[PDB]
């Protein structure tokens, strides 16, 4: 299928490219320290008028 | 240095309106629950009203409920105290005090600890 022929003459041909595939998935990020103070708004004891 | 300046005093005939204003300078105005406390002439203190960090008032005194109206403004660091139905009895000094515990600094939110006190005005009413 590479030479586009049926009979193939003797030799050494190059056909394709051996390649390894990825295995899984990785995501990275440093330790998270800041969280938005939503509780102070949502859990506030008294809302404004 | 922390500064609590109040203004609005002056004799007004009974049946009029008054709008005291307290200015705060020297701290984060949004992490401290303000208070308004009166001071009768030659008598003890008497709590009037207050406001939490989030512009939510915490009720007024039993004998004053119905006329006073407090309002806060964190943008200008200004607290205001609208007053209605003025009467001869409503003559006293007025301090605006601040809480001590910052919000979420440790159960519930703090409201106690009136530590810093400004020099009060001399509101008086006469016919």
């Amino acid at each position: 299928c590479t030479l586009k022929s049926f009979t193939v003459e003797k030799g050494i041909y190059q056909t394709s490219n051996f390649r390894v595939q990825p295995t899984e998935s990785i995501v990275r990020f440093p330790n998270i320290t800041n969280l938005c103070p939503f509780d102070e708004v949502f859990n506030a004891t008294r809302f404004a008028s | 240095q922390v500064q609590l300046l109040e203004s609005g005093g002056g004799l007004v005939q009974p049946g009029r309106s008054l709008r005291l204003s307290c200015a705060a300078s020297g701290f984060t105005f949004d992490d401290y629950a303000m208070h308004w406390v009166r001071q009768a002439p030659g008598k003890g203190l008497e709590w009037v009203s207050g406001v939490s960090w989030n512009s939510g008032t915490i009720g007024y005194a039993d004998s004053v409920k119905g006329r006073f109206t407090i309002s806060r403004d964190n943008a200008k660091n200004s607290l205001y105290l609208h007053m209605r139905s003025l009467r001869a009895e409503d003559t006293a000094l007025y301090y605006c005090a601040k809480a001590v515990e910052m919000v979420r600094g440790l159960g519930a939110d703090p409201e106690y600890g009136m530590d810093v006190w400004g020099q009060g005005t001399t509101v008086t009413v006469s016919s």
